[PDB]
């Protein structure tokens, strides 16, 4: 008689008595194990009985004995997989049973599971869990796991740097490798580490607990290994004063990486304060306030932005950092290399910050080119490029491209109500800006000792905004009319709903201002329309001015001067 | 008088957003307000002269000063809309017409029916207010009217909101250069007709309510009305600064013959007219009134009736072409406004005198009271500033010396005057020169050889040249020279 | 401003050193009618005294009250000649005082004194209180602070040099400062609020002006000095004439066409606010009794600028004799009238413009205008018996309370109108001559025994007419007329019983003797 039959009979007898007497079943199992110490079935049955009895110590001992003696049984592999899945009431009991086994046994089981793993993601997760549980094994596994994850990400051909394997490597594998003092890595590998960490951080924040703090800590660790966001910039400026004047790879790597990191942090803060969606929008403009008359100041009210000081300081810091990056040759070349290595599309927020910085700088042709790029990539909220082109064109004395940009600016702007300003994208602030721009264009068009009169009419009509500030401007215009005596503007009575203007124009027609020949119609008729026009005093001045802008869109022919 | 300066610029032809009713221009609201003001001032203030001045780019006088309020009512609907606003020219024209019609002391209430648009430039209100106030020059700002005026500004522009969005400090300053004599009137709430009528009712109560009084002569009483309403008077700004108005009850205290009062300076002349408190000619026209009896007796006897208008304030009532009426004049507030009558509180009945001061047959009168100190034209002063005076004095001295001893008293009086003046001026050289002239005149005595003439002349010459030395013999001021017996 | 202004207190300081004894080199020619004597000339002291006293004379003529002057000659000491009471403000007292001071000592002690003593006494004089200031302070109980002590000092002296003028100004400023500090502690000395200074420097004609003119210069918030330089004689007099005109806001008039030359007068500038540097009003022919009550808007005292001269003397004598004079401005309009109201010539400013009280409502339309039986002669007698006379002495009523004659007049007016019907047809007792003694006596307060006897006679005569039934005035049976007349008589007498006891006696007699059934 074969011993297999006796073992099967003993197991069946023990199993049948389990529902009746647990002690009898345990005694039968012990007797069977004593008779046949090499029987894996008896050990498996004992382990199952112990697990069903919620006995942590007995189940752990039985599992360890089965693993040590019979590792080829698929039941052991299934149990190990179940335990790993639970680790990654029953789950708590399984976790407690895991602690019963020795640390070396647990490490060996984890290594066997990793070796038997097939999926790359599952194997990486198991290895990361094992390293977290047992840091001593991360010395010879941390670098390899990260390299394998990077290779798999490259092979998978991920269009965006937002990858599950890359995310796991950056969140867990990278800090574990960095903090491992026993693990030695070259500075060239630290370069790739910091590159990928920065890419992950900026891609996550642009689109978790604190990507910015983690990136800053990683940068500090990388800088210390090779040995606020504002003080480090000035310290690095002093370092440049000690290094830029005269391989020196550490200094150049720092002056590129740390400076671009602080630049990106400040830039994100800036483009999150202004246009908060890309993270009412705020547009940095040049609003000429004195129409009726390097280290620059951004004038912004504290009501539209309650935290203007910190945002302006961040903008200044980022501008200085970027200026330092392109100032000297080596850092400029390395910065261009790393930036073109990344996404050349420049996203949206970085492009917006670049356009704002260029407009701050003083060069506006490059600003206009960058805004064309931004518009191609892309008053409502989105139409910021129109306002920015308007101010940029007005900067270089164009005075006509400004005018078409302003006229197209308010085509999508319907609502019944120099100095570098910063206004929202709402009508209350934008519409005065557009009217100021148009008034400036026509003020420089009309006061030129020429015979133009439509220019003077356009100055008069657009002088209705913000009265009585245009008092002296309108008085000078009326003096010019008196000198000329032949004012001609057929549109005059369709837009000039100002009682001061109307009663000054009716003064010109009797005796004492001189009988000025006013051609304001396209004897009794002139006064008849005036009696009608004084009834229009009270209508929304913004509405009639906008109607003048849109309907009488032939302002351009005069503005070409 | 009353000048109704009303804006006709284009600013006043603006339709008003009045709910319910049709759109009225602000000119129409002004016309209605002035219409109700003229109705009140023709029913209860019928004796007032009113002139309508319309201003725009230039000032114009529609109707001259008249009591024909139907003429002024007609003009309100017969106006044009000349555009541009100029207020300084309007005020210049107001001053011109006021001074060319009434003079320089008759009060004139100016009702400026403005709009609040102020202006834009040149002759605008802001420009002329900022510049000409501190510029002076030939073209002075005619705001402090050269007459006791009261400038009311009926700014019909919504509440003081519409005045505070653009400018109201300009108008409130416009009142201030009139020494605060005025009142800004603004249409409370919206511009509905009821509110403009309320504003003009406030104006009517403030400026055009008749001054009803009571006229008493002991028990003989009369309910009267005094036109114009007397203006408050202030004695000075250091002792008695508060303004004192007259008493509501005019208390006749006595009568003074119109020749004894002569021509008294007065503050202002007023017209006393009885009131009832063809009906007016049949019910109230038959009950005997005291003003009619007083006027008849004053006109016939030729007297006045001194009136107590208050503590230490006194007046007068008299009679009056041919149309005569009872009239009343305010003397200056004080214990003694008329120095020829003494203190008005020292005037009493003739029954308390010993004799009859006015005479048994009325050939005397206690008035006028001679002053205590005679003025220089009543005494004999000695002015020697111009040489003519001194020459006349010495020539009068010598001329009476020839007539000596016939005219000896006048001669010695004149010589005493000369010596007193010379001593009080320290002009002793004149004294010695005059003594030498007396000697020369003595040398040229006529051949008749009057006995006393030589003695008196020689004695006077001796006294003169003894007093010329300055010693205490006759240089004393009171040591008058005495002749020789 | 108010009474207590800078013109309320003016102090004259005249230098008296032997410097003011040399001739002014302006020899007079009083010798006109053989060999004439050497011409006489006046010292600088004499010229300054003459001009200052002309200033004082003009002020006293135009401002008899409330404008006072103090005269301080500045010698070795400082001899103040008159006080601040309105009884030493007399020209005769000033001439007596100046005669007492006498001509400057020529050879006593030339350089032993100066002018600064006069200025120190003058500023010490500005601190005192004029009787008007004391009256105002005692009237403003617990508020006697709104009564200023502003003044003015006029100094006429022969200054040696400009530095002398500057040290005089420093001296006066120091004196005001020190005396203000002293008067802050004390009570019977006011604090000067504005002491304007004039420092007229007089020199003989022909000598260089060692001191030049100088406009007003504020040495303090309490001082405003101004320096004048002018030759002694007529120029100094003209300077002080301009000073008196500009200090008191005077004005000039040049009355012309006087029938026998021009006559110049000096009055307040308020007399020429109607016309708007002398106006030239023309004399107009006076009428006997054309009108008697002109509408005068202001009467101002005048003072001839050439009083002793023949034309001005003639005009003023004509005015003082009793008649008036009407003056016209350049168809003709009468604008003024000169009248002498009892030895004080006044310039009235009549009104010649349109009268706002023109075409007044007829008295024949107003209330009571259609009544033709008004007792107009009866009220005329009432008016003429209730006239006004002035009382000089104060009379005592009972004890410790003198009677104001105005109150007595008003009491009499109320008494005489207790019963006084208005229309003739209303009354009957007042329309017959029998009751005239009763009416004219019963209204009195204290009846004499003869008055009571006359009332008895009148009552008995009325009884006699009732017995004879003499018809009464129409003003209705024969007995009913007498009954109603007795009733009216009782009404009259019953209203005056509170005057005395004799009224009660006559009332009892009337009640006994009347025909009451
Ligand atoms: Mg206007």
């Amino acid at each position: 008689m074969s011993a297999q039959g006796d073992c099967e009979f003993l197991v069946q007898r023990a199993r049948e008595l389990v529902p009746q007497d647990l002690w009898a079943a345990k005694a039968w199992l012990i007797t069977a194990r004593s008779l046949y110490p090499a029987d894996f079935n008896i050990q498996y049955e004992m382990y199952t009985i112990e697990r069903n009895a919620e006995r942590t110590a007995t189940a752990g001992r039985l599992l360890y004995d089965m693993f040590v003696n019979f590792p080829d049984q698929p039941v052991v592999w299934r149990e190990i997989s179940i335990i790993t899945s639970a680790l990654r009431k029953q789950t708590q009991f399984l976790r407690s049973l895991f602690e019963t086994l020795p640390g070396r046994v647990q490490c060996e089981m984890l290594l066997k599971v990793t070796e038997q793993c097939f999926n790359t993601l599952e194997r990486s997760e198991m290895l990361l869990l094992l390293l977290r549980r047992f840091p001593e094994t991360v010395v010879q596994h941390g670098v390899g796991l990260g390299e394998a994850l990077l290779e798999a990400e490259t092979i998978e051909e991920q269009e965006s740097p937002v990858n599950c394997f890359r995310k796991l490597f950056v969140c867990d594998v990278l800090p574990l490798i960095i903090n491992n003092h026993d693990v030695r890595l070259p500075a060239n590998l630290l370069y790739k580490y910091l590159n990928k960490a920065a890419e992950f951080y900026i891609n996550y924040v642009t689109r978790i607990v604190d990507p910015w703090e983690r990136l800053f800590k990683i940068l500090n660790v990388v800088g210390m290994r090779c040995e606020s966001y504002g003080d480090i910039l000035h310290r690095m400026k002093d370092l440049c004063r000690y290094m830029n004047n005269f391989a020196h790879a550490k200094y150049k790597n720092q002056v590129v990486y740390s400076t671009m990191l602080v630049f990106f942090k400040n830039a994100f803060q800036y483009v999150n304060s202004i246009q908060p969606s890309l993270f009412v929008p705020l547009v940095l403009l040049e609003d000429v306030s004195n129409v009726y008359g390097r280290n620059r100041h951004i004038v912004v009210n504290k009501a539209e932005l309650a935290n203007s000081t910190e945002v302006l300081e961040s903008f200044k810091l980022a501008r200085e950092s970027w200026e330092l990056l392109y100032s000297l040759e080596f850092l400029d070349k390395e910065f261009t290399r790393i930036c073109l290595a990344w996404k050349t599309d420049t996203w949206l927020w970085l492009r917006i910050f670049l356009t704002d910085m260029i407009i701050y700088q003083g060069q506006y042709k490059k600003a206009i080119a960058s805004l064309h790029h931004l518009a191609a990539l892309q008053t409502l909220e989105h139409q910021r490029a129109l306002i920015q082109l308007a101010t940029c064109h007005f900067a270089l004395g164009e005075y006509r491209m400004t005018c078409e940009k302003v006229l197209d600016l308010m085509c999508y702007m319907v609502l019944p109500i120099s100095d570098l300003k910063l206004l929202p994208c709402t009508s209350k602030a934008i519409m005065p800006y557009c009217l100021h721009l148009m008034l400036a264009c026509f003020k420089l068009r009309a006061f030129t000792d020429n015979r133009d009169d439509m220019a003077l009419g356009h100055v008069i009509v657009l002088l209705q905004q913000e009265w009585p500030r245009g008092e002296n401007l309108f008085l000078k215009a009326v003096n010019k009319i008196c000198q000329q005596g032949n004012f001609q503007y057929e549109n005059f009575f369709n837009y000039v709903t100002n009682i001061d203007m109307l009663e000054e124009f009716a003064y010109l027609r009797t005796q004492e201002g001189g009988k000025i020949h006013l051609e304001l119609l396209p004897k009794e008729d002139f006064r008849l329309a005036m009696e009608r026009q004084v009834s229009r005093c009270g209508e929304n001045l913004m509405v009639v001015l906008h109607r003048f802008c849109i309907n009488e869109k032939i302002l351009l022919l005069q503005t070409l001067t | 008088p009353t000048v109704v300066v009303m804006d006709v610029s284009l600013s006043m032809t603006r339709p008003v957003s009045i709910e319910g009713s049709e759109e009225y221009q602000r000119k129409h609201l002004a016309a209605h307000g002035l219409t109700m003001l003229f109705e009140h001032m023709a029913t209860n203030y019928k004796l007032e002269f009113t002139a309508l001045v319309v201003f725009s780019s230039l000032w114009e006088l529609m109707v001259p000063f008249t009591r024909d309020y139907n003429t002024l009512q007609e003009a309100l609907s017969n106006m044009d809309d000349y555009d541009k606003t100029c207020l300084e020219s309007a005020l210049v024209g107001v001053c011109n017409i006021v001074q060319q019609e009434w003079g320089g002391a008759i009060p004139c209430q100016v009702v400026l029916v403005t709009d609040g648009c102020l202006g834009i430039g040149r002759g605008s209100l802001r420009h002329s207010l900022a510049t000409q106030n501190q510029r002076s020059e030939s073209n002075r700002f005619p705001l402090p009217f050269p007459f006791p005026s009261k400038l009311y500004i009926m700014c019909m522009a919504n509440l003081e909101e519409l005045q505070s969005t653009d400018s109201l400090e300009c108008l409130e300053r416009l009142i201030d250069l009139n020494n605060g004599e005025g009142q800004i009137f603004t249409i409370d709430g919206p511009l509905c007709l009821k509110n403009v009528q309320s504003m003009f009712g406030k104006l009517i109560d403030l400026a055009y309510t008749p001054f009803h009084a009571v006229l008493k002569c002991g028990h003989l009483t009369a309910d009267v009305q005094v036109f114009p309403r007397p203006e408050p008077f202030v004695v000075d700004e250091e002792i008695d600064p508060i303004p004192k108005v007259i008493n509501t009850d005019l208390e006749i205290v006595g009568f003074i013959d119109i020749a004894d009062i002569s021509s008294p300076p007065v503050l202002s002349r007023h017209l006393v007219l009885p009131i009832a408190l063809n009906s007016a000619n049949q019910i109230a026209g038959k009950i005997p009134n005291f003003c009619v009896l007083l006027h008849g007796s004053l006109k016939v006897e030729g007297m006045v009736a001194i009136v107590q208008l208050g503590p230490e304030w006194h007046g007068m009532l008299y009679s009056q072409k041919k149309k005569s009426n009872l009239m009343m004049s305010l003397f200056e507030p004080g214990p003694e406004p008329l120095p020829w009558l003494g203190k008005m509180a020292q005037l009493g009945p003739i029954s308390d005198a010993k004799e009859n001061p006015y005479g048994e047959d009325d050939n005397k009168s206690p008035f006028p009271l001679q002053p205590k100190n005679k003025r220089s034209y009543a005494q004999n002063v000695t002015v020697w500033i111009k040489p003519s005076g001194l020459q006349t004095d010495v020539q009068k001295i010598l001329r009476n010396a020839r007539k000596l001893p016939e005219k000896t008293q006048t001669f010695y009086k004149e010589l005493n005057r000369l010596r007193k003046a010379a001593l009080a001026f320290g002009f002793l050289d004149l004294l010695k020169g005059v003594a030498d002239m007396l000697e020369r005149e003595c040398t040229l005595l006529p051949e008749t050889a009057h006995p006393d003439a030589a003695f008196q002349l020689t004695h006077a010459a001796q006294q003169l040249k003894l007093a010329s030395t300055g010693t205490s013999e006759y240089a004393a001021y009171d040591q008058n020279i005495t002749p020789l017996h | 401003m108010k009474i207590f202004s800078e013109s309320h207190k003016t102090v004259f300081v005249v230098d008296h050193c032997p410097y003011m004894a040399e001739s002014c080199r302006q020899h007079v020619e009083f010798d006109m009618l053989i060999i004439p004597l050497a011409p006489i000339s006046k010292s600088l002291w004499t010229c300054s005294v003459e001009s200052s006293m002309e200033y004082c004379r003009i002020m006293y003529d135009i401002f008899p009250f409330k404008k006072l002057v103090n005269f301080i000659v500045s010698d070795s000491g400082a001899h103040v000649l008159n006080s601040w009471t309105q009884e030493d403000q007399n020209l005769q007292e000033l001439m007596a005082a100046l005669a007492a001071v006498g001509p400057p000592n020529p050879r006593a002690d030339p350089e032993c004194c100066s002018i600064l003593h006069g200025l120190v006494a003058a500023v010490e004089t500005l601190c005192k209180i004029t009787e008007y200031q004391h009256e105002a302070r005692t009237l403003l109980m617990e508020n006697a602070e709104r009564v200023g002590n502003r003044g003015r000092i006029i100094c006429i002296t022969n200054a040696k040099s400009d530095s002398h003028v500057r040290m005089l100004e420093d001296c006066v400023q120091e004196t005001i400062h020190e005396h203000n500090k002293l008067a802050a502690n004390s009570d019977h000395l006011m604090q000067i609020q504005k002491c304007e200074l004039v420092l007229i420097h007089t020199y003989p004609v022909g000598e260089d002006s060692l001191v030049s003119d100088r406009s007003k210069k504020e040495l303090s918030p309490v001082l405003t000095s101004e320096v004048h330089s002018v030759r002694a004689g007529r120029h100094l007099a003209t300077k002080l004439n301009i000073l008196v005109q500009q200090h008191f806001d005077l004005a000039s008039t040049t009355i012309t066409n006087i029938p026998m030359y021009d006559v110049e007068l000096l009055h307040h500038k308020d007399a020429h606010v109607d016309f708007l540097e002398t106006i030239t009003l023309k004399w107009c022919t006076p009428r006997t009794n054309n009108i008697e009550l002109h509408y005068c808007t202001g009467a101002y005292r005048i003072s001839p600028v050439d009083v002793n001269s023949r034309p001005s003397s003639c005009l003023t004598n004509f005015l003082l004799n009793g008649r008036s004079v009407l003056l016209e401005q350049p168809s003709k309009v009468i604008s003024h009238m000169l009248s002498s109201h009892g030895g004080e010539i006044f310039l009235h400013v009549l009104s010649s413009s349109r009268s706002i009280l023109e075409d007044p409502p007829s008295i024949s339309e107003g209330c009571g205008g259609r009544v033709t039986d008004y007792r107009i002669t009866d009220f005329g007698e009432f008016m003429r018996e209730n006239r006004l006379t002035p009382f000089l002495d104060p009379r005592y009523k009972i004890d410790g309370s003198l009677e104001v004659p105005l109150e007595r007049a008003k009491d009499q007016l109320e008494k005489h109108t207790r019963y006084w019907p208005m229309i003739i047809s209303q009354t009957t007792i007042f329309n017959m001559q029998a009751v005239v003694p009763l009416a004219s006596v019963i209204v009195k307060e204290s009846l004499t025994e003869e008055d009571v006897l006359n009332c008895q006679k009148t009552i008995y005569n009325l009884v006699d007419m009732e017995r004879k039934n003499d018809p009464l005035p129409i003003s209705p049976k024969r007995d009913e007329q007498y009954r109603i007349m007795w009733n009216e008589l009782e009404t009259l007498v019953r209203a005056h019983i509170n005057n005395s006891e004799k009224h009660q006696r006559v009332l009892e007699c009337l009640m006994a003797c009347r025909s009451k059934p």
